């Protein structure tokens, strides 16, 4: 089956540096675009990047542009995310979400509750 | 239109070219 | 505390793969290498009907293998008969937007469903002549995806909501929830016994229930994507599942893992209808890319294309008797293949 | 022999039964003349063969005097001077091969045209039904076209003139349906709520028997008031424009609606290059529209007949085959079933 | 939450306490219900035009 | 026998008369896809003109469908499929709101489906007068959730209200202009997107939606024709 795992996270004073990688397995990793979901504490589901399926377009959200960057390798099928500066209402839990259908564009109710292809996630807190 | 047009003047043409044809035998 | 059960769940996981590897050592085509392949099958269209105005989501064939029904998004159901090509009853719908139907056993009744979260059962014996629905059917949540008839009295239907349910049609009640399932559970199909039925949905996961006592049996679990339709072998200890990553697999109940997949490099496109034969040798499976597949289940080698389609096919059914194939698609037009 | 000859023939019994001398009624193969006196003037009209020279004058001013024993001959020009002309085939020939095969060429595409529009069940709605219908008509043209050139001129009967008609209803068929096109494009753009209203049902009516009475009207006139030869030419102005003047009609309309469209057209392009795709779409709706038959249609025939007839068969017989290039084999979903039933295949 | 992570495990239990037979004779039983019902396929054995109903 | 065909014959005859009426009726209407979130405020519009419902108004003697999501789930991969032959889908978006790179995410899955691809989309900036008096308050940016709102300048051909204050209309220009970044990426002739700055209580949607179902069937006619 599909399993989704988070690594990384953790307690880091604001403005250090946080490393997050998802070990992917059950699928291909090359035909599926790749995102990342932040829940912040007391809200709901929020988005936070998107990578393509070969990495050739990249997208984040508004709140973290400039300063997160995420990186995929489809031969160890990993995805990753780099943090530089954590501001303190970073602190929230962090999923590597996936989008439901492979060669496709669209990647609807990523951000939605009881999604299917999601993981457990980790909690990062500053 | 067009063809009437030129079914007109062919028809015509080639009368006159017959009467002409006529007038030179008989006369 | 969440963690000590999530590890118990994980290790719960690999003792029972462990347990389903160590029950397997030969594939389904390391033992079928020897027999003869059934060769290329010419089957082609035999009658169209071109009766509906929107497109074809739903068709059921009847038991005596003649009539057909067909739901279509003008809010229009309606009864064929597949020997002549005459339509002999036109339902209207109170809503427009149906996503199955289904025709009973006993051929006295038809159901159908969609976005309006209600299973409307019609009752084509009336004594006034005139079909009327019988009973509405208004326990769900979500939009019912499938519904499948037990007997005149018994509907058993699944619904968005994640949940499938068992209906009293006389009371109207709902029997029995089955529940288990993370993603909107989008087709079923009913064993021969009808004693069980298994139910795909978009978590990537097929579940084995028991009508009888509502719990879950197996969990099967070797897609990637979700999964769009289903169907029992002949047999009744095996099924096959059509997802969207352009793959069509067959499970054992007994043995509980797959056994054999049916994908090809040049199909990338999602897979919407699975159906066996009568003997079960030929799956027929219906895809995206406006034409229909012919899959040898025993050599996983592909024998045949329909591909007499415009657009989408959607829906697929192969008589009891196993004469006729039919095929809707979302250009509103069904062709019985032969 | 022919039968012109026959009519000199015809007033020789009745002025050789007249006659019987002052001066013998003798005949010639000209006219037939009249007794009178010696050395009187005899003054008779040159008969109608000689009107086919100068139909636009007419005189009849020839002369002759008699004699104790007969008829001088001082007036042998006269009958030159009374119809006959002052002093082209090559010109009338090479037209005529280059409108035969421009009819031929377009014939043949939309023929092609029709079956792979007909033979995709796919490709069937009310716009491939009327371009069906418009291909119908450049064939019944070119057919009307080939058979009259063959009965007129290869080979005046009654058949010929029911050639003659069935020609005339090709050609304002085709100008109707022309205009049907340019109608129905624009009821689409204009009237675009409830658009379907059995508009095909009025419009096959109108296309097909529009014509129809407009000719049946032309065919009994002719038949009550100027039956002359094989209907093939048009002295009587008014006769000729009872035919002519739905067809300029026609013209005129469907210029009209050519440019409103073109106007609904620049307006979407325009919305918050665009020379480009406009010149692109003009290019293409000139050929469906029979825009090319606006620059000669309000001339008089008289006015440059030359270039007129030149440009509008040599480059006018092309049409059919232009709008079944362009409408059927660069049309976009007809070359995606082309290509996947190809592959099909 | 703890509910479902019970129910969860519960579920998992319960299917990890059923018997599983070999593949081998799963195959061999699928082979041979579909070689015993090689002449009652309409579709796989092509049938004569006089019986079809859709001739 | 010759009798059970008879009868089967006159059903048909029968059922396909009542099939042309139907037809005829089908043709005329238009059917609409109603989306957005609970804070765009579509009841509002939706109360000015289950599991699903369905509303129906006409304009200038045209009949129109449109269907509000109702009673569903949150996920939206499997029937959003249902909707790819609505002549338009009615997008209704809070701007006074991060609900907002929500929306804009759903309005990329949608302009992005395949089965969606034909499909145009009707967009509707809603809450305005909120957003303006949120801006007039200052205590809300814009700037901290999209930086690049910093340098973005009003456009040329903006046609603002009469007394308005540039600081609103520069915000509801920028978000305008964030929803036709993802709409003009693609669907190049396919479909297009109309935005519309319309009010909670605004009497003129009716109108506003009437016009670009007259666009988008002119504009469909016209690419048939290849004239586009």
């Amino acid at each position: 089956q599909v399993q989704l795992q988070e690594s990384g996270g953790g307690l880091v004073q604001p403005g250090g540096s946080l490393r997050l990688s998802c070990a992917a397995s059950g699928f291909t990793f090359s035909n599926y675009k790749m995102n990342w979901v932040r829940q912040a504490p007391g809200k709901g589901l929020e988005w936070v990047s998107d990578i393509s399926q070969s990495g050739a377009s990249i997208s984040y959200t508004g709140s973290v542009k400039g300063r997160f960057t995420i990186s995929r390798d489809n031969a160890k099928n990993t995805l990753y995310l780099q943090m530089n500066s954590l501001k303190p209402e970073d602190t929230a839990v962090y999923y590597c979400a996936r989008c439901p259908a492979p060669f496709t564009r669209d990647c609807f109710d990523v951000t939605s509750t009881t999604y299917a292809y999601r993981g457990q996630g980790t909690q990062v807190t500053v | 239109h067009s063809d009437g047009i030129f079914t007109d003047s062919y028809s015509r043409y080639r009368k006159q070219m017959a009467v002409k044809k006529y007038l030179a035998a008989v006369l | 505390e969440l963690d000590q059960l999530r590890q118990e769940a994980e290790q719960l996981k690999n003792q029972i793969r462990d347990a389903r590897k160590a029950c397997a050592d030969a594939t389904l085509s390391q033992i079928t290498n020897n027999i003869d392949p059934v060769g290329r099958i010419q089957m082609r269209t035999r009658r169209t009907l071109r009766g509906h105005l929107a497109k074809i989501y739903a068709m059921h064939w009847g038991t005596d293998s003649r009539l057909l029904v067909s739901a279509s998004q003008d809010g229009k159901l309606i009864i064929w008969d597949s020997y002549t090509t005459n339509k002999v009853h036109a339902i209207p719908l109170r809503s427009s937007w149906v996503m199955t139907c289904a025709y009973a056993p006993s051929g006295n009744y038809v159901a159908c469903g969609g976005l309006d979260n209600i299973c409307s059962i019609y009752n084509l014996k009336t004594r006034e002549g005139n079909v009327r629905v019988s009973r509405e059917l208004a326990g769900h949540t979500g939009y019912l995806s499938c519904c499948r008839f037990l007997d005149d009295n018994q509907i058993v239907t699944s619904s968005g909501d994640t949940t499938c349910a068992l209906w009293d049609i006389e009371t109207g009640q709902q029997t029995t929830t089955f529940t288990g399932h993370t993603g909107d559970v989008m087709s079923l199909s009913l064993a021969p016994d009808t004693r069980l039925f298994v139910s795909g949905a978009c978590d990537a996961s097929a579940k084995l229930w028991d009508v009888r006592e509502g719990m879950c049996r197996q969990t099967f679990t070797g897609h990637e994507s979700d999964i769009n339709a289903i169907c029992f072998f002949p047999n009744g200890n095996a099924f096959a599942t059509g997802s969207d990553d352009a793959t069509c697999r067959l499970f054992d109940l007994r043995a509980d893992q797959e056994l054999m997949t049916y994908s090809h490099d040049n199909i990338i496109c999602g897979i919407t209808s699975v159906s066996f034969s009568k003997s079960g040798r030929l799956l027929l499976a219906g895809y995206d890319d406006f034409n229909c597949n012919v899959w040898d289940a025993l050599k996983a080698d592909r024998a045949g294309v329909l591909a007499g389609h415009d657009n989408r096919v959607s829906c697929l059914g192969v008589t009891d008797d196993g004469m006729a194939v039919a095929t809707g698609s979302w250009d509103s037009f069904l062709k019985i293949w032969n | 022999d022919c039968i012109f000859k026959k009519e000199q023939a015809m007033c020789l019994e009745k002025i050789q039964r007249a006659n019987e001398p002052g001066c013998p009624g003798m005949w010639d193969n000209i006219t037939c003349w009249k007794p009178a006196h010696v050395g009187e003037m005899v003054l008779v009209s040159c008969p109608e063969l000689f009107r086919i020279f100068n139909p636009d004058q007419d005189m009849g001013v020839v002369s002759r005097n008699c004699t104790e024993d007969g008829w001088s001959e001082p007036f042998p020009h006269y009958f030159d001077a009374c119809g006959f002309d002052e002093y082209q085939d090559y010109y009338y020939l090479s037209v005529k091969a280059l409108y035969t095969v421009g009819y031929s060429t377009s014939l043949v595409t939309l023929t092609t045209a029709m079956v792979i529009l007909c033979r995709f069940r796919k490709l069937h709605c009310t716009r491939n039904f009327i371009h069906m219908n418009l291909f119908v008509s450049f064939m019944l043209r070119a057919i009307s076209v080939f058979i009259k050139d063959w009965i007129l001129y290869a080979e005046s009967t009654v058949e010929c003139k029911a050639v003659m008609v069935f020609f005339h209803y090709c050609v304002v068929s085709n100008y109707f349906w022309l205009f049907i096109e340019g109608l129905y494009l624009f009821t689409l753009l204009v009237e675009t709520f409830f658009p379907e209203r059995r508009y095909f049902y009025w419009y096959t009516i109108i296309g097909w028997g529009t014509p129809t009475v407009c000719v049946t009207v032309w065919a009994t006139l002719r038949l009550y008031f100027d039956d002359t030869g094989c209907w093939d030419m048009n002295d009587s102005t008014a006769l000729w424009w009872v035919i002519k003047g739905p067809v300029v009609g026609s013209i005129m309309v469907n210029f009209v609606l050519f440019i409103g469209i073109i106007v609904i057209l620049v307006q979407k392009l325009q919305s918050p290059s665009i020379y480009l795709r406009l010149a692109r779409s003009t290019l293409l709706l000139i050929p469906l529209f029979g825009i090319h038959y606006t620059v000669f249609a309000f001339s008089p025939e008289n006015v440059s007949k030359r270039e007129r007839l030149v440009f509008e068969l040599g480059l006018g017989s092309f049409q059919g085959f232009v709008v079944a290039v362009l409408y059927c084999f660069l049309n976009g979903e007809v070359q995606a079933e082309i290509k996947r039933k190809w592959r099909s295949w | 939450s703890i509910a479902q992570a019970r129910k969860l495990v519960e579920q998992l239990k319960m299917e990890a306490n059923i018997d599983r037979i070999k593949v081998s004779k799963a195959a061999a039983d699928l082979m041979a219900y579909c070689e015993a019902h090689a002449k009652e396929d309409p579709l796989l054995t092509p049938v004569p035009a006089s019986e079809n109903p859709f001739r | 026998q010759r009798n059970e065909e008879k009868a089967q014959r006159e059903a048909n005859k029968k059922i396909e008369k009542q099939l042309q009426k139907d037809k005829q009726v089908y043709r005329a209407t238009h059917r609409l896809l109603l989306l957005g979130a609970g804070e765009s405020g579509k009841n509002t519009i939706v109360k000015q003109m289950s599991g699903i419902f369905e509303t129906k108004f006409q304009v200038d003697k045209v009949n129109f469908h449109m269907f509000d999501v109702g009673a569903q789930r949150d996920e939206r991969r499997k029937w959003i499929q249902c909707f790819n032959d609505v002549t338009a889908i009615i997008f209704v978006v809070a701007s006074s709101s991060n609900r907002l790179q929500a929306a804009l995410k759903l309005f990329d899955s949608i302009w992005n489906n395949k089965w969606l691809r034909d499909t145009s989309v009707i967009l509707f900036l809603n809450k305005q007068d909120l957003l303006a008096e949120k801006v007039l308050a200052g205590k809300s940016k814009i700037e901290d959730y999209f930086p690049e709102f910093a340098r973005y300048t009003t456009p040329e051909d903006a046609t603002p209200e009469p007394g308005e204050d540039p600081r609103v209309t520069r915000a509801k220009y920028f978000i305008r202009d964030e929803f036709l970044r993802i709409s003009t990426a693609s669907g190049d002739g396919r479909h297009y997107c109309y935005p519309h700055f319309t009010c909670s209580v605004d009497t003129e949607n009716i109108r506003r939606v009437f016009n670009d179902c007259r666009d988008i069937i002119q504009r469909m006619h016209l690419r048939q024709y290849e004239l586009l």
